[PDB]
């Protein structure tokens, strides 16, 4: 409507005039007005006019908040306490009390750090529970903990809605965005919520991120309740950690109603589903066991046909093709030809025994010591090979007890907080063998059954390793493989001060800098922590060029999720160890076009390291383009390195803490050959 | 009708180095290729063997003579490039396809053949030529370049298009009411991606109706774009 | 003229009197506009007057020969043009140059269509760039068939009327000398057939009645022969 009948009624500041024209503004403030409000010059003057005051306050809120400001646009709100689904509520509540309250939540909010913001906050949580925007409202009001009371306000009727869009969304941007503090009201709030609702498996990812065992409990006498199990048992078993599982079968093992939680929690039922189904419902062929074990030679392709031949991917042929392929095999070949018919038997707990009690005392060292190894790779619930290996490792100095004490110790660790081997690992830590595998798979090994403490720990096999390695600076391996021992002790936190703690304690010369480093790298599992970006690129140009390699191998850990920030020009540089950087973060995903498309830059180099470290991990992130790379690298060759490797691909080309951890051990292949003695026991295996 | 004719094409290109043992030891090697040419052409036999030979091997795509007759006539330097990056690309398949004033044509063809004969070189890549007419081609070209096998494509009309939809539609979904008379009455020159590409346009039609069942009409809606497609070019 | 002007404000107008603010907070661009029926009036009148108090410039594909080569050596022939449109921001361009050949023919420009509408609606490097379909055939069905209307304009094109002929006879009688005893209704409303051509074809094919009867203005009766010479053909 024209301005000539209601343009001077503002104007004049009688008290029955307001309480008149104001219910009339009122009324027109249904639609605002017919423009954008350009009477402001006019009736700016009624800021300090009142007798209706609260409409007063309310066509001043209307037409501030209408045109333009940033403070006083709810201050009016703010003292008003609103009074007096139609488009006057939608127009004034939806979007002018949408960005009213944004900016008063982000002034107030982020201001001082009263009762007039939660009320009225309350009031706007009505408001928008009647207009009912989902995805929009919560998302403005994240940062107003009042997110705790507000999702179990919300979280009634809307499960779906708030749920599948706000926890998805606002996970995903709760890892990315959002600082831990409040994702620790996610993880409880949704512990409540998601306690009450449906649908459990979410909350089991809220153990996975939690590690509680009141949530797991809770998730197995009510998805008891709720009857199928062996789906559930795998992915049980497969989203615990460490931690979880030996409390989850101490609470299980306490009173678990049944005796199937007890029968869950162990290395059978995820596992009994998989196995037999996986035999009956696909099949492998021989192909690659009869024909990658059929083209061996050079005493490498017997390393690399070991290896593939201790994959499990029913076949049994090569392994049972007569004898002394073993004896013909190296030392390394012989630990992990000795460990195939452990790899081999993931499952068949009782033929565990039968098959390796063959190399059992045995005349070779390695056979028998790799047949320990094997009864540690066999299974993970058992724990009866504990005596029988651990008896007679007391020697320490040359005996085959320390080989045995390799596969024993490591093997063990993978049949794992456990404090009595390592009481028993005390004089192996502080046994300062020349050796670098008896401290390194004793390191890795406390480390990897330690994988996931509360916050870490400082206990005195990591801290005896320190003061230890505080006393000879010598055997840079020691200086590489003993802060995987550190840092893996350190697995579990989240906001741990403990990377500065050693920062302060055991820091020195380049070395136990590059330990220092080594921490830092398993202190950045991932938060709002952009100081480690701005940091990041701070240290890109650093002249050590190894804590470069580490701390920016953390690459493809820190910004696991936000794919599209991983993609950079980290390949058009000179320093081919970057290229390395780049050829790490790339990972064991589904491997897009993009991957590869990274992998045929980085497959064509001079170098053996990166030209042998291009087929490991383009065949751990590929799972009719599989055996053409290997045409590939049959039109690259035509070493021996590149060819154990391209076997291993050949083989390999068709938050998880087991199965990404034992990956930093084949990080370090730059070495003599006895990489593979330690490379054949890897963990990460489906 | 293209078992035997596909195991002799895969006994043919298929008994070097991707599974050799039987190629080295006798002492016949003929390392010069097939030359692919089809009745109907356009892509039937001609990716119907691009698509079947890549189970293991390395493809090497040359399609189309445009950008020889769309600019002056810069002749057997793209051939030269083709040759380096074939020479640093050893253990690949040449596959040249889609060959179609003539007093250039007749000495780039020369040089063509001369050049792709292997002059310089020995036997050691498999070369494979494809046209639509090989009556068009000199017969000029058939002695030095063709000298281990050509392949003629036999086709029963009924059973090539039915037995090779009957394999392709057995593992997929499709409509009702799939005429074939029409089919296999009133095309030519066309593959086996063209009657995917109509019944995948046919069910896809249907399904931006957000339907499972197509109608003949809009079968034949569909076929009149086979109908146009041989008579445009 | 005011049905197409008052619709045509919004297409090409609305980034007139708006800001770069309006690129952030408001409605980014208009993709794109077609209007149906055969071109006999306002083909060029639309566009070239709207442009004419733009002061743009008119870049036009028109994929066939001589065309080809000027806009770059080789390419898919929307990214040159797109160069093109990156040095020069105003640029209105017209969509200009069966079901059997047309299907084909005519859908090399609906694919060309099809990509500079996804390239519009792909990413905005500049602004004032705008296409026009024009298809008054089968292939505006076929078309229909492969528009995807979620990206289009929807403006009524009368030539298949009348009133597209009485303002654009107006029009065209505003230029010469007419008499006071006509009545455009039914001169004007009672021609139908081709397009709205025919009413040109009126006027210059009247003008040969006019000076062969020696008037000095045109008459009605003049317009009613000249409207048999148009129903002649076509």
């Amino acid at each position: 409507r024209d301005k000539a009948p209601v343009q001077p009624q503002q104007s004049p500041a009688a008290a029955p005039g307001g309480t008149d024209e104001k219910p009339s503004g009122k009324e027109r403030r249904d639609a605002g007005d017919k423009d954008k409000e350009q009477e402001l010059s006019e009736e700016d003057k009624q800021l300090q006019d009142e007798l209706y005051r609260p409409a007063l306050e309310e066509l001043r809120r209307q037409i501030r908040s209408s045109t333009t400001s940033m403070t006083s646009v709810p201050k009016p709100l703010k003292f008003l306490r609103p009074h007096y689904n139609k488009r006057f509520a939608a127009d004034i509540i939806s979007v002018l009390a949408m960005t009213m309250s944004g900016e008063r939540e982000c002034l107030k909010y982020r201001l001082v750090g009263a009762g007039e913001v939660a009320k009225e906050w309350q009031e706007l949580d009505d408001a928008e529970k009647v207009q009912r925007e989902p995805l929009l409202t919560l998302v403005k009001e994240i940062v107003p903990l009042l997110m705790e009371i507000e999702q179990v306000d919300m979280l009634e009727k809307d499960i779906d809605e708030n749920a599948y869009a706000k926890v998805c969304l606002y996970l995903t941007s709760c890892v990315n965005y959002v600082p831990e503090p409040e994702n620790s009201a996610l993880l409880r709030c949704a512990l409540g919520v998601f306690r009450k609702f449906s649908r459990f498996p979410e909350a089991l990812r809220l153990a996975l991120m939690l590690n509680d065992m009141e949530l797991v409990e809770d998730i197995f006498t009510s998805c008891k309740d709720v009857v199928m199990l062996g789906r559930h048992g795998v992915f049980l078993e497969l989203s615990e950690d460490v931690e979880e599982y030996e409390d989850l079968t101490e609470i299980m093992s306490n009173v678990q109603l049944n005796s199937n939680f007890l029968a869950l929690a162990r290395e059978l039922d995820i596992m009994e589903p998989k196995v037999p189904d996986d035999i009956y419902k696909t099949h492998l062929e021989n192909n690659r066991f009869g024909g990658s074990g059929s083209q061996v030679d050079s005493a490498r392709m017997n390393l690399a046909s070991s290896f593939v031949n201790g994959f499990v991917n029913q076949d049994k042929l090569l392994t049972d093709d007569g004898n002394k392929w073993l004896y013909k095999n190296k030392d390394h070949g012989m630990l992990s030809a000795a460990a195939s018919l452990g790899m081999i038997l993931l499952w068949d707990v009782d033929g565990g025994l039968t098959q390796i009690d063959k190399y059992l005392y045995s005349s070779e060292d390695y056979i028998k010591s790799g047949a320990l190894l094997a009864c540690g790779i066999v299974n993970s619930g058992v724990r009866n090979e504990c005596d029988p290996a651990l008896a007679l490792l007391s020697d320490y100095v040359l005996h085959n007890s320390n080989t045995m004490r390799l596969g024993s110790i490591f093997g063990l660790g993978l049949a794992y907080n456990r404090e009595d081997v390592l009481t028993l690992l005390l004089p192996v830590m502080g046994d300062s063998k020349s050796s670098m595998e008896v401290a390194g798979v004793t390191a890795l090994a406390c480390g990897m059954i330690a994988v996931g403490s509360c916050n870490g720990d400082v206990t005195s096999t990591i801290l005896q390793t320190i003061m230890e390695k505080s006393e000879t600076e010598l055997k840079d391996t020691y200086a590489r493989w003993l802060p995987l021992g550190l840092g893996l002790n350190h697995l579990g936190k989240g906001e741990a001060i403990e990377a500065i703690l050693a920062a302060l304690e055991v820091v020195s010369e380049p070395f136990r800098s590059f330990a220092n480093t080594l921490v830092d790298v398993c202190a950045y599992a991932g938060s709002g922590n952009v100081l480690k970006v701005q940091q990041l690129l701070h240290i890109c140009s650093e002249h050590f060029d190894s804590k470069e390699k580490e701390e920016d191998k953390d690459k493809k850990e820190k910004k696991d999720k936000d794919k599209k920030e991983a993609p950079a020009d980290m390949g058009a540089h000179q320093g081919v160890a970057v290229l390395g950087i780049a050829l790490i973060a790339m990972g064991e995903e589904i491997g897009a076009e993009m991957a590869l498309r990274t992998f045929g830059h980085l497959l064509r180099y001079g170098e053996p390291t990166l030209r042998r470290a291009v087929p490991l991990a383009l065949a751990l992130i590929s799972v009719s383009h599989d055996a053409d790379p290997e045409v590939s690298y049959n039109s690259i060759f035509a070493a021996r390195l590149a060819a154990m490797l391209r076997q291993l691909a050949q083989y390999h080309a068709k938050k998880g803490t087991l199965t990404l951890c034992p990956y930093h051990s084949d990080r370090q292949l730059m070495s003599q050959v006895a990489v593979a003695g330690l490379l054949t026991v890897l963990v990460s295996f489906l | 009708g293209l078992d035997n004719q596909i195991q002799e094409i895969k006994e043919s290109v298929e008994l070097p180095l991707t599974h050799p043992e039987y190629y080295e030891e006798m002492g016949i090697k003929p390392p010069k290729g097939v030359i692919l040419y089809g009745p109907p052409g356009t892509g039937k036999t001609l990716l119907a063997k691009a698509v079947a030979n890549q189970t293991s091997a390395t493809f090497l795509r040359v399609v189309g003579s445009e950008l020889i007759q769309k600019y002056l006539g810069d002749g057997p330097k793209l051939v030269r490039e083709l040759f380096r990056v074939a020479e640093e690309h050893a253990p690949s398949i040449v596959f040249i396809d889609e060959i179609d004033g003539e007093r250039e044509i007749q000495r780039t063809m020369l040089e063509l053949l001369n050049q792709l004969d292997g002059f310089d070189s020995r036997g050691d890549v498999k070369v494979i030529m494809a046209t639509n007419r090989i009556e068009t081609l000199d017969p000029a070209l058939i002695r030095p370049g063709r000298i281990d096998r050509k392949i003629e494509f036999p086709l029963p009309d009924e059973k090539t298009k039915k037995r090779i939809f009957q394999i392709h539609t057995s593992r997929m979904t499709l409509a009702d009411d799939v005429t074939l008379d029409d089919l296999i009455m009133a095309k030519d020159d066309l593959s086996g991606a063209d009657i995917k590409a109509i019944c995948t346009e046919a069910g896809l039609m249907a399904l931006r109706e957000r339907r499972m069942k197509v109608t003949n009409e809009d079968f034949k809606k569909s076929k009149e774009n086979v109908l146009y497609k041989k008579q445009e070019g | 003229l005011d049905k197409q002007i008052k619709e045509i404000k919004e297409v090409i107008e609305l980034p007139v009197k708006h800001p770069e603010l309006f690129e952030a907070l408001g409605i980014a661009q208009p993709k794109g506009v077609l209007l149906y029926g055969p071109p006999g009036t306002g083909k060029t009148l639309l566009a070239r007057a709207v442009a004419h108090h733009t002061d743009c410039t008119f870049i036009r594909v028109s994929g066939s020969e001589l065309v080809q080569k000027f806009i770059g050596e080789g390419a898919r022939m929307v990214r040159e043009l797109f160069v093109m449109a990156r040095e020069h921001a105003p640029s209105i361009i017209f969509m200009d140059e069966r079901l059997e050949g047309g299907s084909g023919g005519d859908s090399e420009v609906q694919r060309t269509m099809l990509e500079l509408l996804n390239q519009l609606d792909g990413f905005e490097a500049t602004k004032n760039i705008k296409v026009i379909m024009a298809t008054n055939r089968i292939d505006i069905l076929d078309s229909a068939l492969l528009r995807p209307g979620r990206i289009d304009r929807k403006i009524e094109f009368p030539p298949p009327n009348e009133e597209a002929r009485l303002d654009i006879l107006k029009i065209h009688s505003r230029k010469m000398n007419l008499t006071r005893g006509i009545n455009l209704r039914k001169i004007a409303e009672l021609m139908p057939g081709a397009s709205g051509a025919e009413v040109k074809g009126v006027c210059t094919e009247a003008g040969m009645y006019a000076l062969r009867e020696r008037r000095v203005h045109v008459t009605q009766e003049d317009f009613e022969m000249a409207v048999a010479k148009v129903m002649q053909k076509d």
